Formats: C-alpha cells, sequence, structure tokens
RNA sequence: UAUUCUCAAACUUUAAAUAGGUAGGACGGUGCGGCUGCUUUGUUGAGCCGCACCACGGAAUCAAGAGCUCCAAGUGGGCCAUUUUUGGUAAGCAGAACUGGCGAUGCGGGAUGAACCGGAAGCCGGGUUACGGUGCCAAACUGCGCGCUAACCUAGAUCCCACAAAGGGUGUUGGUCGAUUAAGACAGCGCCGAAUCAACUAGCCCCGAAAAUGGAUGGCGCUUAAGCGCGCGACCUACACCCGGCCGUCGGGGCAAGUGCCAGGCCCCGAUGAGUAGGAGGGCGCGGCGGUCGCUGCAAAACCUUGGGCGCGAGCCUGGGCGGAGCGGCCGUCGGUGCAGAUCUUGGU
C-alpha cells in the first residue's frame, strides 16, 4: 500500500500562526567565535582601563 | 489627516438601496470593482 | 412670479463674443475627424476616395 | 548529505560573468571591511576556499568579524516559524560592500542642518521625506492635435515582418 | 469661514476651467487627494 | 433624453519630460456608457497604438458629444472591426436615427444579435453622416422614399397600462388594419 | 566564401513578469581625553571606556498592544480547485510548487452533489442585498425594446457539468474582394427589359450523429418563445450588510473620615459570537462521612399522571394518585458516582 511522498502543503499557514518570530537584539551581541587574539587584547585593555 | 482619519472608526454601511452590478467585474466592464472615479457619490447616497 | 427680474450680463458684449467664439472652435475641434490617408490598403472601404 | 551535495543546484549560480573570468582586479583586495559594515555576499566561481553555502549567495549582512583573510558575516534565515542570524564567515573575494544604507548618513546630516536652522528662527518643521504625492493644477498651452482610431484588420499583418 | 472656502474653491475651478477654454489651451485639474474606499467581497476564502 | 452610449473627445499625453518638454498630443472619439470608460478605452488605444500608458501618461480634456439636431432623421455609417470566434474582420454598417447614439446603439444591438460578438469585442474604426444619395445598404434605401406608405402588419394587442389589465374578457380582441 | 528553412529539460550571448535579501536614528551624530599584552616605521590604526553639546522622534498605512517562560493534549492515512507542472493514449490515474477550500461547516444558489458561485452562524423584529432568478410547479413581469432560428433527427435552453470532431448544405442572415450592364447585364423565343455572375468570410439551423427496463433543458410545456445574442426599468430572493431588543464572552470605568456591601455585590460604557480531534472553566445529578437546618402515620421513600411552573441546559419546584415507613435542604469532604450502542452481561418481552 502506497503512500504519499512529500509536500509543503500547509506549512507556510503553520509557520504564520505565531511567526515568523525576530529574535529582539541587544546592543552588545556575544563575542564567541571572533579572533582569539583580538579577544585577548580587548580583555586587557579593560583590565588596564 | 492621518490623526482625524484614524480617530474615524471604519463606517458601517448597509447593503446598496439598489443593489449592485457585478461585483465579480472592474467597473470598467460594467462590474462594481475598482476605481469609479466621481460615481462612488451615488453609491455612498445608495449605501448610508 | 412678479416677472420684473433684472437684465444682468456678468460678461460685457466683446469678451461675450471672444468666449462664443472660442466655444465655436472647441466644438469644431472636438467634431473633427481623421483624414483616415494612413491606411492605403483600406482607401477605398474607408469611402477616403 | 542526505541527498544532496554542498554545490548541488550551482551551475549558473557559482559560474562567472560571460568574458569576466581569469585573473581577478586587484580592487578586491583592496578593500577595507569593519565591523558593522553591511556587505554583499556575491560567490566567486574561481576562489574554491572560503565559499558560503549557496543560500546566501544573493544576500546582504551585517560584519561581525574580520581574520587576516575572512570576514564574519551575520545572514538572516527563515526557518519555519522564526528567523535564525546564522553566523558565517566568508574570504573576502565573495563578498561586496554593500550600498544598502549609502543615503542615510548624508539624510541624517541635511535633517540635523535644517532642524538647527528652524530652532534658530523659532520654528517647528518635520524633516520627514514623504511618498510622491498629487499634483496641483497647470494650464497646458494649445497645439495640434493628431487624431487616433483604430486600424483595420488585416491578416497579411499577423506576421513579424508580413505574410 | 470653511462654507465660504467650499463655494469659493468650487467657483475658481469654473473659473479656470473657462479661462482655459478662452485661451484656447487646456486646464489639468488637480489630482484627487482624498478617496473612499468600499469593500465589495465577503471574507471567504482570502488570499494572504 | 438618456443614451446609453456617450461620444467623447478624450485629449491626452505623455508626461512631460527633459527630451520631450511639448510631447504630442493626442485625441480621440470614443464611445462609452460613462466617462470613466471612455478615458480607460483612451488610455488602452494610446498604450497600444503609441506606446504612451497611463502611468506615464497625462489625461488633458474630456467632453461630451450631442447630437446637433437631435429632431430630424439621418443616415449614419460606421466602419468597424470585430472579433470572431476564428478571427478578426472589417465591417461597414449603416443606420437610420435621429442621433448617432442610437446608430451605436443599434449598432452594438446588431453585432449582438446576428454575429454573437459581445461589445468588448468590438473597435469603432469610423462614424459618419451619409446622404441618402450616397447610402450603400438596400435597409437604409428603403426608407428614402418622398410617399412613404405601408400598413402596420404586426401590432401587440395590450391596455393601456397594468391598472386595465384582466385575465378574462367577454370576447375576442376585434383586429384590422 | 557570403547567404538560407527549421530546432534544444539535461545548449546559450542577451533576458523579463512574479517572487527573494538589506536599509530608512534615541542601540544616532559631533569634539576632546583615556586603556591595550593586538596593530603600525610612526599614541599609525583597531576596538572599548569617560566627559561636553546636539538630536521635532526622521517614509506611508495599520498596530482588538509587545515580549518571555512552564506543563501538556490531539495529530503525523488526507482529499479537492484556478494557475505552474512530471510519468502516462488516457483515467473520477499516479506524483510535485503557491494559494485557497473540504476534512472539522451549517446557510442561499447550481433540480439533485464534501470541494463550484455567494457567504460563513448567539435568540428575535424591521429594512436592504450577494450568487441566482421573475410562464406554472415556485417568491418575483407572459414588463419595455432590437435582431436571429423553424429543427418532416426528441430544435434549443446557462462556469464546474454531466461530451462531440473532421468534412459538408443552392436553408436563411449579415459582411469582404472581384466580373457584366441603358453604346441595353443573365435565361427563352435579331426581338424581349433591369439587374446579373463567381469566390471567400461567420451567425443560427440541418447532415455527419449507432445499444441495450420506459424517461428525462429538473418536470409540464414553450415557436407576437417560456430558444439564442444584446439592452432598459421594476421586482423576488440568504443564518450576508444596516437599525433596534435580549443572552453569553472579552475589554474599560464608578461606588468609604462608608445614610454602609451575597464589593465573590451593584451600576455604567464599547467590541464581539462556526467548530471534529483536543484542552480548560462554571454548573446539574447519585451514594457515604464530619457539621448544621428541617420534614414525616394530620402519611416518608419509591412509583404513576393530556395538572402547573422555573432554568438555554444538565435538571429543579409543585397539584393529584398510590404506597405505608422513613426522608431531605445547606457547608465541607470522600467515592465501586451519570449509558443507546461494545455480534456487550443477566433477566424479561
Ligand atoms: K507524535
Ligand atoms: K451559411
Ligand atoms: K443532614
Ligand atoms: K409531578
Ligand atoms: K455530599
Ligand atoms: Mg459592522
Ligand atoms: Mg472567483
Ligand atoms: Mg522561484
Ligand atoms: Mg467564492
Ligand atoms: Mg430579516
Ligand atoms: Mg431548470
Ligand atoms: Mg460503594
Amino acid at each position: 500500500a502506497k503512500s504519499k511522498n512529500h509536500t509543503a502543503h500547509n506549512q507556510s499557514y503553520k509557520a504564520h500562526r505565531n511567526g515568523i518570530k525576530k529574535p529582539r537584539k541587544h546592543r552588545h551581541s556575544s563575542t564567541k567565535g571572533m579572533d582569539p587574539k583580538f579577544l585577548r587584547n580587548q580583555r586587557y585593555a579593560r583590565k588596564h582601563n | 489627516f492621518k490623526e482625524a482619519n484614524n480617530f474615524l472608526w471604519p463606517f458601517q454601511l448597509k447593503a446598496p438601496l439598489g443593489g449592485l452590478k457585478k461585483k465579480r467585474n472592474h467597473y470598467v466592464e460594467g462590474g462594481d470593482a475598482g476605481n469609479r472615479e466621481n460615481y462612488i457619490n451615488e453609491l455612498i447616497r445608495r449605501m448610508n | 412670479k412678479e416677472k420684473l427680474d433684472k437684465k444682468r450680463h456678468q460678461v460685457t458684449k466683446e469678451e461675450a463674443s471672444a468666449i462664443r467664439a472660442a466655444g465655436t472652435s472647441w466644438f469644431k475641434t472636438m467634431i473633427s475627424d481623421s483624414d483616415y490617408t494612413e491606411f492605403e490598403n483600406f482607401t477605398k472601404w474607408l469611402g477616403v476616395t | 548529505p542526505a541527498g544532496h551535495g554542498l554545490r548541488s543546484r550551482t551551475r549558473d549560480s557559482f559560474s562567472r560573468a560571460f568574458r569576466k573570468k581569469g585573473t581577478i582586479p586587484l580592487s578586491t583586495y583592496l578593500r577595507i571591511f569593519k565591523i558593522g559594515d553591511y556587505v554583499d555576499i556575491k560567490v566567486n566561481g574561481a576562489i574554491h576556499k572560503g565559499m558560503p553555502h549557496k543560500f546566501y549567495h544573493g544576500r546582504t549582512g551585517r560584519v561581525w568579524n574580520v581574520t587576516k583573510r575572512a570576514v564574519g558575516v551575520e545572514v538572516n534565515k527563515q526557518v519555519r516559524n522564526k528567523i535564525l542570524r546564522k553566523r558565517i564567515h566568508v574570504r573576502i573575494e565573495h563578498v561586496q560592500l554593500s550600498r544598502c544604507t549609502e543615503e542615510v548618513k548624508e539624510r541624517m546630516k541635511k535633517n540635523d542642518q535644517l532642524k538647527a536652522e528652524a530652532k534658530a528662527r523659532g520654528e517647528v518643521i518635520s524633516t520627514k521625506r514623504q511618498p510622491v504625492g498629487p499634483k496641483p493644477g497647470f494650464m497646458v498651452e494649445g497645439a495640434t492635435l493628431e487624431t487616433v482610431t483604430p486600424i483595420p484588420y488585416d491578416v497579411v499583418n499577423d506576421l513579424k515582418g508580413g505574410y | 469661514q470653511y462654507a465660504k472656502e467650499y463655494e469659493a474653491q468650487e467657483r475658481e475651478l469654473i473659473q479656470l476651467k473657462r479661462e482655459a477654454r478662452l485661451k484656447g489651451g487646456f486646464y489639468v485639474d488637480p489630482e484627487a487627494k482624498l478617496l473612499f474606499i468600499i469593500r465589495i467581497r465577503g471574507i471567504n476564502a482570502m488570499a494572504p | 433624453v438618456t443614451y446609453k452610449f456617450h461620444q467623447y473627445q478624450v485629449v491626452g499625453r505623455a508626461l512631460p519630460t527633459e527630451n520631450d518638454e511639448h510631447p504630442k498630443i493626442y485625441r480621440m472619439k470614443l464611445w462609452a456608457t460613462n466617462e470613466v470608460r471612455a478615458k480607460s478605452k483612451f488610455w488602452y488605444y494610446l498604450r497600444k497604438l503609441k506606446k504612451v500608458k497611463k502611468s506615464n501618461g497625462q489625461m488633458l480634456a474630456i467632453n461630451e458629444i450631442f447630437e446637433k439636431n437631435p429632431t430630424k432623421i439621418k443616415n449614419y455609417g460606421i466602419w468597424l472591426r470585430y472579433q470572431s470566434r476564428t478571427g478578426y474582420h472589417n465591417m461597414y454598417k449603416e443606420y437610420r436615427d435621429t442621433t448617432l447614439n442610437g446608430a451605436v446603439e443599434q449598432m452594438y444591438t446588431e453585432m449582438a444579435s446576428r454575429h454573437r460578438v459581445r461589445h468588448h469585442c468590438i473597435q469603432i474604426i469610423k462614424t459618419a453622416t451619409i446622404p441618402a444619395k450616397l447610402c450603400k445598404r438596400e435597409s437604409t434605401k428603403q426608407f428614402h422614399d418622398s410617399k412613404i406608405k405601408f400598413p402596420l402588419v404586426f401590432k401587440k394587442v395590450r391596455p393601456p397600462s397594468r391598472k386595465l389589465k384582466t385575465t378574462y374578457k367577454a370576447t375576442r380582441p376585434n383586429l384590422f388594419m
């Protein structure tokens, strides 16, 4: 007994019931993933500020 | 104009006194949809 | 009812004549027709000649 | 993976422009990128390193990191019922400085100048620009009128250049 | 004052049209700045 | 006096630009039930024949044309092109009426009746008042008679109004010519 | 060598429409000073940090408001439609894209129908419409107008839709291009006398057109149509729109030196009402327990009744009868607590 394989029918309606949610952007963003050397220097500068 | 217009609740008009011609067609083709320019006034008379 | 109404003329005679001439010219151009000479293959059918 | 390779369906997207292949102009490597800059992602098909995924091609994002050869870009991506700020690293060859905010600073400066002038003369003004509105009335000089009429039909002219 | 203004605007428009005709040219009326919009279809089967 | 079809002279031009400070002004004589539809058809023709759209065009003037003497009979000729189920064709027709508006209404009705051509499938190329001697159709030429005489062959029997209408009558109608 | 007919999902210089991304300030700008182990030949830059000043809110429209978190149900067979579209001769076939719909949804129209058209809904009065209609069935004209058709085939009669083609017609109705003609057009006898010949085009009609119970424009019928194409007025018709009444829900407001209140109350003001699976709130009903207030041989429970009334409802109160010994209201609390189904169990019919 074969069945349907795939479809995107009704998915946009589901997404729009509560979406499309845009996360609130804060003034300061996380520094994870940035150049480690630059972050090290910035931390030292803040320490001696 | 913006503040005054927003202050006005959307007007709840009655059904046209004389009916409509055809709402599935543009006013240009003899229907009712679209810009009917100065002739909207008579429709308003019949709808108010 | 009294039939004693005044004879009021807002526009003087010369300007009234000018207005009438302008209106007549405007009507003349309003009812004017094209010469239909651009359709050479249909000159006989259109009655130009 | 899962039925589609990394560069699947990129025959046209990742190809280079006609008669624009070969060496890359030096202007690409002389650009300056800084945090907060808006950039456009345009994949150069000749640079196979630091290539963004095809999805990010043709999308504009903001710079959040600056390495030796690449720049970090944050690009919005819609996944079902929310928008994800996906952070990627892309080589400068694949990125171009965006003009999406070129007029902002100019407009702000002019608004500040106009507001200062209005305050000097003791007036209150709005510096907001407005959409094009209706034009006022005007007089048009009469000229020779050319009459337009419908064209008599001729079947021989139904073909481009005639039958 | 508003009633007087409305009458004056109507008279001015008529006079402008007449003067344009007299001069042999055309007067283009100012484009409408205001519209009244009436919904004529129901709320069933609506596109987003 | 109400006519279904009115004749308008619509005047318009392309929006002035730097290249064209004074663009060519175009005029048309059009038939429509309203001035709004007349302007719509004017812009349709301008777009199709002169490459001037309504969006980048200017409306200058629109005036109704009324018959000079609606109290007298005239012969009207109409040159038109219409679309059939299988193509386009040209057609010349003649009518007799007191006004050209009535002649145009007759033309629309006759096209609908004889060729099943809807109103939007008909384009009017030319109109003119034809003298009696220059008429080409026998239908119009048959009433060019100084002494025209015929009986009323078909007359419908009805009361002056529905006030006097009755379901039953004592005698059958008495008809004669 | 210069031309030329015709082409591409896995060709392409060029290249739309629709759709995709970004930005349009209070997380801004300007001027000084400071931190660094990073960077520079270079306090050269890069970030960050303090001080001082400015910043009419920096496009439109809307904003029945915005954000965040926890626990959890059901679902994980779908199907249909315009447009795009793959395999297949095709399928009421099989498979994809966007959107909508049915499923879960009644209501008016399409005779009839899950999907078409209209339109979505608390209980009512009045008015007006949507789609569709106004010869009867059947509410509204045999209304006012113009042409076409005559079916000796069951003429024809309204999106989906309940099919018809290529070829034809000297049936009839309009148009297009040609030829002859009052120095006389064509047929019959040089007489005779005013129209004649030919090809295309497309409306209606006809041929093309054969199946099994008797029968389907829905039926009857309809031809100065009640058929076909196009108009004009006036009418009919939804649970849709407008005004009013009432019920519920949601939101807002008023009420204390309290003449002051089931404040868990009363009063006032706006908007609004579809619901399967599923969730929740407030209530109705049964049998015990802890308390409290009562009824009953001057007749309890149970049962019976075209007696009566209250509540939207679950139910409740009561007249009358029968019965002949117990029973109920209220506040808490508890449970083997509510049946139309299960080829359900037992008994009875
Ligand atoms: K599940
Ligand atoms: K025929
Ligand atoms: K008790
Ligand atoms: K009882
Ligand atoms: K209890
Ligand atoms: Mg309303
Ligand atoms: Mg539709
Ligand atoms: Mg696409
Ligand atoms: Mg619909
Ligand atoms: Mg009602
Ligand atoms: Mg029927
Ligand atoms: Mg028990």
